[PDB]
RNA sequence: GGUGAAAUUUUAGUACCUGUGAAGAUGCAGGUUACCCGCGACAGGACGGAAAGACCCCAUGGAGCUUUACUGUAGUUUGAU
RNA sequence: AGGUGUAGUGGUAGGAGAGCGUUCUAAGGGCGUUGAAGGUCGAUCGUGAGGACGGCUGGAGCGCUUAGAAGUGAGAAUGCC
RNA sequence: AUAUCCGGGAGUCAGACUGCGAGUGAUAAGAUCCGUAGUCGAAAGGGAAACAGCCCAGACCACCAGCUAAGGUCCCAAAAU
RNA sequence: GUAGCGGCGAGCGAAACGGGAAGAGCCCAAACCAACAAGCUUGUUGGGGUUGUAGGACUCCGAUAUGGUAGUCUGUUAGUAUAGUUGAAGGAUUUGGAAAAUUCCGCUAAAGAGGGUGAAAGCCCCGUAGACGAAAUGCUGACAACACCUAGGAGGAUCCUGAGUACGGCGGAACACGAGAAAUUCCGUCGGAAUCCGCGGGGACCAUCCCGCAAGGCUAAAUACUCCCUAGUGACCGAUAGUGAACCAGUACCGUGAGGGAAAGGUGAAAAGCACCCCGGAAGGGGAGUGAAAUAGAUCCUGAAACCGUGUGCCUACAACAAGUCAAAGCUCGUUAAUGAGUGAUGGCGUGCCUUUUGUAGAAUGAACCGGCGAGUUACGAUUGCAUGCGAGGUUAAGUCGAAGAGACGGAGCCGCAGCGAAAGCGAGUCUGAAUAGGGCGAAUGAGUAUGUAGUCGUAGACCCGAAACCAUGUGAUCUA
């Protein structure tokens, strides 16, 4: 028999337009522009789920570096000293101690400095 | 069976492949034809046996022989097929036709000595291979050219 | 419509018992002074259609 | 095998015996499926057509010059991408019928008949007699035999009044013993066959 | 004040320099400059618009033309009947 | 039926496999003026095509299961309207 | 842990750069033409400011966890002023 | 897709036999006879006669029967087409504007096909099954009438049996057959027979044998097609589809003309199509009404998107931004309740989609946007995979009956079971060869076939769109020469 276009076409395009809500001007309005930008958004979103892991480790290291220097030590020497002392605390936890519990961070720094001397 | 519970035998029926219905099907866009050229075109392609202008194989080779207007081809019956009849049977082109052994006798029945004959028969046929004649008579039967 | 046999091929090849094709030999028409006796003797013998060529011409002889 | 015999009044008389080659074989489900599909296809009429670009009215001339107008090149107003243009491919009148090998047809018919017996859906009656055709009476016979589901009533040739009285009931399908198809049998939940109809079937098969 | 088109147009929040890159980038890199919105003007750029380059090459494309190209042929002429 | 272990899982042309959705047919089983399809909205589900469930709109038809047949899926054709 | 062999289905016959070995060239060309290996093609990620073909390295997915490669550690900008 | 034809290319491509549908045979010319008319023949008429196991004339006898028909507005009769008649069985209840929906109990059915009715009805309507009906005019079939045909056997002395014909040369054509070794048929041209002791064909030609008897005509059925008419059917369309045309369409409109050729369906169950009032010149609104509903008010069902506007929760006047993405305060909100939603200062990262390319963000191509439409299909064949049935076997085709079905019958035919050889031919072998040799192809060392389904191919427009052009009928000198 004859199968006319029906409603499938509209349904499919409406899904893309919903993904494009909040985009500027025609990019949330017109299907072709919206689909092109949703594709680019997907490309960015996948790439950025990898990049966010890089960015946060970059943030923690910088914060640990600032706290390390306040304890008479560079970031690189502190991580060497913690490794020598068998401390497995990760950079997310160290950065959190650097900001929220400075006394605990100082206790870790002292253990690292002790391990470096030995 | 039930009309609301029909099921074909496994592997008896397959789904047709539709080309040019999107890229993820693997036959989207170019529909399996690749890129340009004569074979990408609608109705494109060269005739069977065309070698792009190299002299085709058949032109390279000589024509041979002729067909004989009077050529006679015989329907072949071997001895193993005559073991199907009981001892003393009269094996005839009519009998072989009724048995369904020889539906088309062509220029006639010819008997050949492929297998071993084990029953005594009086065999009637257009022609006999010398070996077939010996086997039939060695079995204590007899042959007759019709 | 029925597929048509390639008549020129049908005049040049024969279907053998194994389903292969028996063929004559090229270079068996003239200029025999240009060929050794060994060449003439061995071109006298028939050959078969090669695998690559057979796949190209097989449809043209389906009902030969 | 053996099947209970009923009279038109509904009391069970002694059993009868059916040929085992016809009603006793193991049903071949794949063969039945093939027969069902083929028969359904054979009923198709295939009267469907569309106009391709040559059949559509008009369209001979080239709409505009090949070059220079800035428009897409067009060869006819009836080209398929045009509104009102010819249809590309699409339905063309054709038959949908094909014939299975005879042996397969026979096996299919025996399968459905042997399946009805195996499920005890084959109710054999001595006879169905009516002085005059009356639906209410046949309806009462179906009640006599405790048949409330779709039934194929298989009558011997010449039983006009039984056929007349049965046919209007929405759950009844009437055939004669010599015109019985696989689709007829598979559709029915039950088969009601007179004794002479069963004998005729066994002579046909 | 009234009336009211058009070519064009992938979406555009549409700078400069040097560089880079399909080797000449408003959009990439680095740096520099730049508050938001217009109006009247000018045309350097958007390899601006218009036309599926006409030059050039190609397609065992097309057409018109020529001749001691090939093959035919109207006409003309000569003989036989 | 699942479990363990090891290994593997970028991809154009292209080959293979398995599915989603559309209209129609058959059978079965169902839903509809106590509101069908369609439209619209929502923060919903699945590995994907896609699938539900609610509110509103709407006013008559339409799902589901199994099988069948297909004018069966569009974003590009200086495509047509 | 592949090899052949038989058969169904293809696509491909514009390649590019880089290293190395040669020719052509002026031991010019992002030149041309072979051989040989790689990458691109058909490969995202990190480095080379940007930079298909170089260096490191092959993305089934999730993580605000860890270790490294090339390359890096004064600020932009993660890490030894 | 065989035999053949064929720049032996591309391609073209039979026929007879076998199986079916349907079947049916007959009249002339001539001899000869009779009549008439004319210039012993030489015409007209009527008789006679009709062919190949040769027939007929003729001469003998012997029967005026028996059979047949593709004759006629010859009537009579029946049927049938073209109007019609008749035709079973339901009320309540719940919901609703309305019941056919629902529930409850009933009933009718030779009718449960279908349509309509205020939603979906076997029982309300039109119908349906069934029964029934024709003044008139056709059509058909019989029957009758009438007309028209229809003689057996034996004899051969003689006579007849289609001439400028057959046939031949030359030039063309048709035969599947392209001049070919080219028979058979035909056309033009020229030449040109025999005639029963004859003539033609059997694929050059001759002999023999066999089969036929040209140069005269007619003939039902089986076959092709459907502008129209009647009744229906559809895994056909459902208004961008389906006819170009559902609508006042071959219309409007374009063109000198031939010719080209559109767009355009839907209020509601019923108009009950908004009395009256109010603003306005009107248009149009606001009330009031109608209605189940008028945001169903005629541009009228539903009413998407582009596009245009109004309100406003959050943000925005130091910023260079394919515009997103990841991180993120603040503010405003509260969900399919989910480690929620909207907005978003600020920070990191980041050159669209497609096509085509060695390589494109590309300063190459394509798209203004949105919506709809728009491209590997079908038929017949080839072949392979998968599947089913049967298996050294498998299977029917046309056709007949049958629902436009299944099925039954139908074995003609096709594939397979044996190959080898150019072929005669031999045969589990065979060909080559002097060969018991060697070698080629086969067997040893078996699986096929029917159908379905899918992949691919072939013939067809063959996935869709696009040339410049070519050819063949027509229309134009109202412009211009
Ligand atoms: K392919
Ligand atoms: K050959
Ligand atoms: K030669
Ligand atoms: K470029
Ligand atoms: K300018
Ligand atoms: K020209
Ligand atoms: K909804
Ligand atoms: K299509
Ligand atoms: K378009
Ligand atoms: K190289
Ligand atoms: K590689
Ligand atoms: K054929
Ligand atoms: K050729
Ligand atoms: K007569
Ligand atoms: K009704
Ligand atoms: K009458
Ligand atoms: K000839
Ligand atoms: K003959
Ligand atoms: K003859
Ligand atoms: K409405
Ligand atoms: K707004
Ligand atoms: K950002
Ligand atoms: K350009
Ligand atoms: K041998
Ligand atoms: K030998
Ligand atoms: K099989
Ligand atoms: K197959
Ligand atoms: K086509
Ligand atoms: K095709
Ligand atoms: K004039
Ligand atoms: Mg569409
Ligand atoms: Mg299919
Ligand atoms: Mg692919
Ligand atoms: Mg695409
Ligand atoms: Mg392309
Ligand atoms: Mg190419
Ligand atoms: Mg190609
Ligand atoms: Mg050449
Ligand atoms: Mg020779
Ligand atoms: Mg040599
Ligand atoms: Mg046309
Ligand atoms: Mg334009
Ligand atoms: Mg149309
Ligand atoms: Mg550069
Ligand atoms: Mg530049
Ligand atoms: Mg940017
Ligand atoms: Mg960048
Ligand atoms: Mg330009
Ligand atoms: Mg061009
Ligand atoms: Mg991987
Ligand atoms: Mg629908
Ligand atoms: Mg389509
Ligand atoms: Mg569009
Ligand atoms: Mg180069
Ligand atoms: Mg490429
Ligand atoms: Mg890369
Ligand atoms: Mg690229
Ligand atoms: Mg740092
Ligand atoms: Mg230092
Ligand atoms: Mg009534
Ligand atoms: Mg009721
Ligand atoms: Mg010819
Ligand atoms: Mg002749
Ligand atoms: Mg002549
Ligand atoms: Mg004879
Ligand atoms: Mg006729
Ligand atoms: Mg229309
Ligand atoms: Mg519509
Ligand atoms: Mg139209
Ligand atoms: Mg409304
Ligand atoms: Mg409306
Ligand atoms: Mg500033
Ligand atoms: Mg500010
Ligand atoms: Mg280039
Ligand atoms: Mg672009
Ligand atoms: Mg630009
Ligand atoms: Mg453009
Ligand atoms: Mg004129
Ligand atoms: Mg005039």
């Amino acid at each position: 028999a004859r199968v006319k276009g029906g409603t499938v076409t509209r349904k499919r395009r409406k899904k893309v337009l919903k993904l494009a809500k909040g985009y500027y001007g025609s990019k949330h309005t017109l299907f072709k522009s919206a689909k092109e930008q949703v594709m680019n958004s997907y490309y960015y979103a996948f790439r950025d789920r990898r990049q966010k892991k890089r960015d946060f480790r970059k943030l923690w290291i910088a914060r640990i570096n600032a706290a390390a220097r306040m304890n008479g030590l560079s970031y690189s020497k502190l991580m060497h000293g913690l490794k020598l002392a068998e401390i497995d605390i990760n950079r997310k936890m160290l950065a959190d101690l650097a900001v929220n519990d400075a006394a605990a961070f100082t206790a870790l720094a002292e253990q690292a400095k002790d391990a470096l001397s030995k | 069976m039930k009309l609301h519970e029909l099921k074909p035998a496994e592997g008896s029926r397959q789904v047709r492949n539709r080309v040019g219905r999107g890229t993820s099907s693997g036959n989207g866009k170019t529909a399996g034809r690749g890129q340009k050229g004569q074979k990408a075109r609608s109705g494109g392609g060269v005739r069977l046996g065309f070698e792009g202008g190299q002299t085709p194989l058949f032109r390279r080779l000589p024509k041979r022989g002729f067909t004989n207007i009077n050529r006679k081809d015989y329907a072949v019956v071997n001895l193993d097929t005559l073991n199907r009849f009981e001892d003393g049977t009269e094996v005839t082109p009519v009998v072989l036709k009724e048995a369904g052994i020889v539906k088309n006798e062509k220029a006639g029945i010819k008997v050949l000595a492929d297998g071993e004959l084990t029953k005594k028969l009086t065999v009637k046929a257009a022609k006999f291979s010398k070996s077939a004649q010996e086997a039939i008579e060695a079995a204590g039967g007899s042959i007759e050219v019709i | 419509p029925k597929q048509k046999t390639h008549r020129g091929l049908a005049k040049r090849v024969k279907r053998t018992g194994g389903g292969g094709l028996k063929r004559g030999r090229a270079f068996t028409s003239h200029r025999f002074h240009g060929k050794t006796k060994k060449q003439r003797r061995q071109l006298r013998k028939a050959s078969m259609v090669a695998k690559g060529d057979y796949k190209r011409i097989r449809q043209q002889l389906a009902r030969m | 095998p053996n099947v209970a015999l009923f009279k038109q009044d509904g009391t069970q008389n002694g059993e009868i015996t059916l040929n085992e080659e016809i009603f006793g074989i193991e049903p071949n489900e794949s063969v039945v499926y093939d027969a069902i599909i083929m028969q359904r296809a054979s009923l198709r009429q295939g009267t469907h057509a569309v106009k391709n670009r040559s059949a559509v009215r008009g369209g001979g001339r080239k709409p505009w010059r090949q070059k220079g107008t800035g428009r897409a090149r067009q060869g006819s107003i009836r080209s398929p991408q045009w509104r009102g243009g010819g249809v590309v491919f699409g339905p063309t009148p054709r038959s949908y019928s094909y014939k299975f090998p005879k042996k397969v047809r026979r096996l299919a018919m025996k399968s459905v008949l042997s399946d009805k017996v195996a499920e005890n859906n084959l109710v054999a009656v001595e006879g169905l007699s009516f002085d005059a055709p009356k639906t209410k009476e046949f309806k009462q016979v179906l009640a006599n035999l405790s048949i409330d589901t779709k039934v194929l009533v298989v009558l011997e040739n010449g039983n006009d009044f039984a056929a007349l009285s049965a046919r209007n009931l929405p759950n009844v399908s009437v055939v004669t013993s010599d015109n019985v198809s696989v689709l007829d049998v598979v559709s029915a939940n039950k088969v009601l066959a007179t004794q002479t109809a069963l004998t005729q079937i066994e002579e046909v098969l």
